[PDB]
């Protein structure tokens, strides 16, 4: 396939999450 | 036909969420109900934040395979 | 490790009517396909008690919850609502003003549902006070749909757009927030010069009440690996 593809850094906007971590 | 946006106080970004923050000046009679030029100013001030926001993008591991 | 997208649950109020709806409906197909829409009237009042709210979020599996309520002293009011193990996270009403336009009032253009949208947020308060980082932080988590490392150029489609009704001093009444829904167009000069075209909904949010969570809750929503 021809297409332009980035690699985007890692998120810093601290979001909740919806779930207690495992 | 410009790229480049200058701004008094730089654009801050989360390309992980592809967004872009904007703490510049804003002023209350440009964004009032009442004032007819409204949108074209709400639309213009985003088009500047976008720009920023795509040049920035475009900026990061890229590759057109 | 990352969660799955947050799935948001539209609730018509008992005193939800047409109109709201129409605005439900628009607003909720920026949320597609990670959302779901109730037809009936609950009589839900999230200030008084909030346990229906939670009972709706156990049942439906929807973290994210919006409710459509009027009356002349919260008039077309949305009670944005977010979860973190089906109780309530946090809570701001959202009122929308008169001048709206929905999606009929803009021209129809080609549109890909399911799309990661891009946000700009204007406004300094976004990132200094506390109730409109509330708002920055609910319309991040609401809208971003899928998180990932492969972005595709050509999916850069639209823009959520979101401005504070101008700067303002201590003391003074909230400004409102102004959501703006833009297509992207990208012409050549390698950079490419970008211009906007409303696709809409448009719409001014009133700030209303605000339920903010425990540092109990804050400390597991935010718990980190």
């Amino acid at each position: 396939s021809v297409m332009t593809l980035l690699q985007l850094p890692d998120p810093t906007t601290d979001l909740p999450r919806e779930k207690p971590l495992p | 036909l410009p790229v480049t946006v200058e701004k008094p106080i730089p654009v801050v970004y989360d390309l992980g969420n592809l967004a872009a923050f904007d703490s510049n000046v804003l002023d209350k009679n440009d964004l009032d109900s009442s004032n007819a030029r409204r949108e074209e100013k709400i639309k213009s001030l985003t088009r500047d934040n976008v720009q920023l926001l795509i040049n920035q993008l475009l900026s990061l591991p890229m590759k057109t395979t | 490790l990352v969660e799955n997208v947050k799935q948001a649950l539209f609730i018509p109020g008992q005193s939800c009517n047409k109109n709201l709806h129409d605005i439900m409906v628009d607003l909720s197909a920026l949320k597609k396909p990670d959302m779901k829409r109730f037809n009936r009237k609950n009589d839900i009042h999230p200030f008084e008690d909030m346990s229906p709210l939670e009972f709706f979020s156990e049942k439906n599996d929807c973290s994210l919850m919006v409710l459509m309520t009027s009356s002349k002293k919260r008039k077309n009011n949305m009670t944005f609502i977010r979860t973190f193990g089906y109780k309530i996270y946090d809570m701001i009403e959202l009122m929308v003003a008169d001048n709206f336009k929905l999606l009929s009032d803009f021209k129809k253009l080609t549109f890909t549902v399911g799309l990661k949208p891009m946000f700009t947020f204007q406004g300094a308060a976004f990132d200094t006070h506390p109730v409109y980082k509330q708002i920055k932080s609910l319309f991040l988590d609401f809208f971003r749909g899928e998180s990932t490392d492969l972005q595709d150029v050509a999916g850069l489609q639209h823009v959520i757009s979101m401005t504070i009704q101008g700067d303002f001093q201590d003391g003074e009444p909230l400004p409102n927030v102004l959501f703006r829904v833009y297509k992207l167009k990208s012409y050549k000069s390698r950079l490419p010069r970008i211009e906007l075209v409303e696709i809409g909904p448009r719409l001014d949010f009133k700030i209303g009440r605000i339920h903010t969570p425990s540092p109990d809750m804050v400390t597991e929503a935010h718990k980190k690996p």
